[PDB]
């Protein structure tokens, strides 16, 4: 039994402990363990993450223009904003300025992966915490119609589709083969949707799962192939030739038609189907905008991303803003430096991995990998782990802070900053969102508001994907065709020695890379991810991550059933092998 | 009605690149797979259940439907720290990954990953990560590379199964000769170019922009066997030589170790027609041209 | 409503078939009325009641669209459309299922898209051809004699 | 299409009924050829796009075709032309060959 105050938080591993392990409906691997008091109330909150690769240390010695390759690989889910990272921090460390088509294309990459990843978290990942699947068979369809037609103006929404939606999942699981279904929280307490609500939903599920594939056609028109799309240190491979010969070979007018097709298609499924869904979801389920804050209210921080003026990373140049806020004070938004040693630490304390001191944080140029599994007693054995131990190292996943701030980030910590920084477009958008659910702004911070500020993120992407399409259009109107720099694509052009740093907002996130070239090599490459900050394990001060914080002071209505865990780390979109890549 | 046939997807060390590649899936579309072909019993990305609920889950089908459900493994198994760079229910994954070969009747190993070890096994292999085979040895095991391998290439293949009630057939490596049987670059739209020695040699030079062959950019188009320059990507869409970059090999047991990906590959046959019918040309108009006296 | 009461199709929302008026009136009200100019709007002979105009004409529009999609199986085993290809003796389209190089002909990839164009092609006709056939029928009765 | 452009079917031997080519009958007006029997769906319209987008009639080569797509051969971006080079052909339908997609250079294929 221990005991201790922080950020507010009274932490005690006293009593019940529950352990969730495998944590489902996420990417990659994550153990989750609390202690709950008499009253089923969570008073201690522990995150691990339980995978580990390595991809820091693989590329060392390796040529930094293949760099991309390999760290796109670091996540699948978020595919491609790695490889961003990396070109960025490549091209910050040499001194390469991409052409403007280069930079408007690579923009289109990152709205084209928000758009996806927020759409298959909404449904495929996060979406059964809050629709009883089973429950959709009791739904009338004729009112499943009639409540589909009030929220949208989605075409697919006749009786008949809902009867036969509803049919063939009746069918489905009548054969006791549940599949995915099965064992599931169907009849929990906390599931409040109507079932004609659940009938809408799981339609819904299923027309987001074929659609999503969609979405990534234009990823495949300007890299290739998805997941994993290439990418070149210096702009885009994809060469563009419209008007001359030979325009068969490369991204030509009905290449760029094709793209022009999915962004109108996008942008109708994301405004009519998932916007309506999580305002339908914010109706029924109004008490979670006060459950799950943790440290939303408190200590949020976004880097900033697309840049709207080419190799341009400053605050005239970022549509995304980007800005730091602590103690809880949203009235002094602070500007981020990726440089200062001072600001962006990694603590490794209560990690398995290994320092000269665990008592200091290092910025990530003087960052160190070197695991070292060591997980103390644990109720068990070293291959055998019962209970963790929270008082020590308990996971693969760094612990990062912001000048010993312990942060959220993602679309809320995003839109908290965009807002209060006075962004006109964001303060509209969440205040006309919150005037129609009739809650307060403060209803925003919460494990709800994390769902509905990825709703409008995924609309907000939407639309700056026609916005830097009709940016490249108008460059090729203009005969302004470049996608690449390739003066300095000759390692013998780079500095002997160098370092720069890659940074952009990933679907959850706050992303870096930090690389150090020398002599033509990757000296040093290190990488702080989004899940990284939010899955964080706790700091020599015992400052708990985000989620452990969001999850404190959760009340459950029954313990062997973890619906109310699973919410509110969901509602987070956690990326396990993002976090420890 | 008619029973589906169970499939327990299980993850290792992986990025679930091969799980998104799977959902992409134009025809059949990943919905009807899992409602109509298959019964999807177990998968961590997919499931409700969570935690014991999971465990349960996972306990009850390879019990009850033991010998007689496919296996899908994604990700491979580390062998360092005891297995424990990868912790599945407080225990090294490798324990879960033959508790469930045990019972399967066949392996589907996807991705590069699980075929041959792929990103993480590059050097230096800090988790010493293995792949599937190495490991499971009394078991059939279809290997499906590519990081991720195509999304249509992924159903056909398991509707070939499904449809035919078999295992596809394989090469002496275990990949399904339907897909894998031939070289991306016996089947390269670029390979005219190649043959005439018309090559892209900078980023968005004339020759880049009328998709000149990209081989002197390191394409590994040459040694890699995959669809992608017949089947494409994302519905027939685009492939990566398509779209102006080489391919990478990533279909290759590897490949992230066989140089740059912007070095050119080894011990490939080639001799352009223009290329050296050019020089051919020039040589001997320059021996003319200097025995004649109107040299340079 | 009308709709609803006759086909088990999902497109069918007010609000879509609103969308659809709406692109229809933004269309005609810069006079440029394309196809729809000098036409015999207004003849006594036209009976539907103006819902069932509105239904017919975005199922017009459906179709247009779809229509697309069906001649892929043309492309799969003849290679295109219009104008596929045949050969005395039988079909140019080699098929190979299960052995090397099945990459270069008709493979199980190949024979999934048609199966999928199958079944959306049979879900059009079954749920808004049949149906709007069956409602022209209604509404002009005297044109069965 | 090649009707408008060349003559096509019904201008075949011994083109019965004297069908000749728009071109050789309009001759003071830019005319933009874009053949095949029909043309491509999709190159038909993003020909019809990038006159309405860019507001000009597209580059075209010396016969009057729109270079962006018929500036190339068939053969010249044949996925088929590693066989061709190796000499891998198609001797008659549904042998071996054809069921491994070799070229079809011997099957009369015009594409070069
Ligand atoms: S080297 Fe690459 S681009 Fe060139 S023909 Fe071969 S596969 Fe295609
Ligand atoms: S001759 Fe025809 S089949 Fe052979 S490579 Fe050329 S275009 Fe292709
Ligand atoms: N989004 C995302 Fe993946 C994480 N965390 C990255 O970067
Ligand atoms: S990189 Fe992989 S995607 Fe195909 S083109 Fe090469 S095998
Ligand atoms: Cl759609
Ligand atoms: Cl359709
Ligand atoms: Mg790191
Ligand atoms: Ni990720």
């Amino acid at each position: 039994s221990t005991q201790y105050e922080t950020q507010g938080y009274t932490i005690n591993n006293a009593g019940r402990r529950l352990v969730v392990d495998p944590i489902t409906r996420i990417e990659g691997h994550m153990r989750c363990e609390v202690n709950i008091n008499d009253q089923n109330v969570i008073t201690n909150a522990v995150s691990c993450g339980t995978m580990f690769r390595g991809l820091e240390i693989i590329l060392q010695g390796r040529d930094p223009r293949d760099a991309w390759a390999f760290v796109e690989r670091i996540c699948g889910v978020c595919t491609g904003v790695h490889a961003l990272a990396s070109v960025y921090a490549i091209e910050d460390a040499i001194g390469i300025k991409v052409p403007d088509n280069a930079n408007i294309i690579r923009n289109i990459m990152l709205a084209t992966l928000w758009c996806h990843d927020h759409l298959v978290h909404f449904y495929q990942l996060a979406g059964m915490d809050w629709i009883d699947v089973l429950d959709a068979l009791k739904a009338d369809p004729r009112k499943t119609s009639e409540l589909a037609q009030s929220l949208s103006s989605w075409p697919k929404s006749s009786p008949g589709y809902f009867f036969d939606v509803q049919n063939r999942l009746k069918k489905f699981v009548e054969g006791g083969q549940l599949g995915i279904f099965r064992n599931g929280y169907w009849g929990h307490p906390q599931y409040k949707l109507p079932p004609e609500a659940n009938l809408m939903g799981f339609a819904h599920y299923l027309e987001a799962l074929d659609f999503q594939r969609e979405i990534v056609k234009i990823h495949a028109v300007f890299g290739g192939k998805n997941p994993h799309p290439n990418w070149i240190v210096g702009g885009m491979p994809c060469a563009i030739n419209i008007d001359e010969s030979g325009a068969v070979g490369a991204v030509n007018m009905e290449r760029l038609n094709l793209v022009q097709s999915i962004i109108t298609r996008t942008a109708d499924f994301i405004n009519n189907v998932m916007i309506p869904d999580a305002l339908a979801i914010g109706q029924f389920n109004k008490p979670w905008s006060e459950i799950g804050t943790g440290l939303s209210d408190k200590c949020v921080l976004s880097y900033g991303a697309f840049p709207d003026i080419a190799n341009d990373f400053g605050e005239k140049s970022l549509l995304m803003p980007g800005g730091a806020v602590i103690n809880g004070d949203f009235n002094n938004v602070l500007p981020v430096d990726l440089v200062d040693p001072q600001q962006v630490q990694e603590f490794v304390d209560h990690a398995w991995y290994r320092y000269p001191n665990d008592q200091v944080g290092r910025h990530p140029f003087d960052g160190i990998t070197d695991p070292w599994y060591n997980p103390g007693d644990v109720k068990g054995s070293d291959t055998n782990i019962q209970q963790l131990n929270e008082q020590e190292r308990y996971s693969w996943i760094k612990a990062p802070r912001w000048r010993g701030n312990a942060m959220e980030v993602g679309p809320l910590a995003r839109t908290l900053i965009a807002y209060h920084k006075g962004d006109a477009a964001t303060v509209e958008s969440v205040d006309r969102m919150m005037s129609a659910l009739n809650l307060p702004l403060s209803g925003i911070q919460s494990t709800l508001g994390r769902i509905l500020c990825r709703a409008h993120e995924a609309q907000w992407a939407a639309g700056k994907l026609q916005y830097f399409f009709d940016k490249l259009m108008t460059n090729l109107k203009n005969g302004n065709l470049a996608t690449a720099s390739t003066e300095k694509w000759e390692p013998a052009t780079w500095p002997t020695e160098c370092r720069g740093v890659g940074f952009t907002e990933a679907p959850r996130g706050a992303l870096g890379h930090w690389a150090a070239i020398r002599d033509g090599k990757i000296d040093l490459y290190q990488c702080v991810v989004p899940t990284t900050w939010n899955a964080s394990p706790r700091d020599p001060k015992g400052q708990i991550g985000a989620y452990e914080a969001a999850l404190m002071n959760t009340k459950m209505a029954i313990p062997e059933q973890p619906l109310e865990i699973l919410r509110t780390l969901h509602s987070f979109d956690p990326c396990l092998a993002c976090s420890t890549h | 009605n008619k029973p589906r046939i169970p499939v327990v997807w299980i993850h290792g060390l992986e990025c679930t690149g091969c799980t998104e590649s799977f959902i992409r899936s134009a025809h059949p579309l990943a919905k009807d797979v899992i409602l109509s072909l298959i019964s999807l019993d177990y998968d961590d990305t997919l499931m409700a259940a969570a935690g014991t609920q999971a465990e349960e889950v996972f306990e009850d089908i390879i019990t009850q439907y033991n010998g007689k459900y496919i296996l899908a493994v994604e990700g491979n198994p580390p062998l360092g720290e005891q297995g424990m760079f990868c912790i599945s229910s407080g225990r090294p994954f490798i324990e879960k990954l033959k508790r469930a070969a045990a019972g399967a009747s066949a392996i589907i190993a996807w991705g590069t990953c699980a075929s041959w070890g792929c990103v993480q096994a590059a050097r230096p292999n800090p988790t010493q990560a293995t792949p599937i085979d190495k490991v499971i040895t009394d078991k059939p095991i279809i290997k499906v590379p590519g990081c991720p391998p195509i999304p249509d290439v992924m159903s056909a293949i398991i509707t070939y199964m499904v449809t035919f009630d078999r295992l596809p057939d394989v090469d002496r490596m275990g990949r399904p000769l339907m897909f894998y049987g031939q070289r991306i670059h016996d089947k390269c739209y670029r390979r005219a170019h190649f043959d005439a020695g018309e090559f892209v040699q900078s980023w968005d030079d004339d020759a880049a922009r009328k998709g000149y062959c990209l081989y002197k950019m390191g394409c590994k188009g040459p040694t890699t066997y995959n669809a992608c320059s017949s089947t494409r990507w994302n519905d027939g869409v685009s492939f990566p030589i398509q779209s102006g970059h080489g391919c990478l090999g990533c279909a290759e047991n590897g490949f992230w170790d066989r140089g740059s990906f912007y070095s050119r590959v080894v011990d490939i046959p080639q001799m352009g027609t223009h290329s050296t019918a050019d020089t051919v040309g020039l040589t001997a108009l320059g021996v003319v041209a200097a025995a004649v006296g109107v040299h340079a």
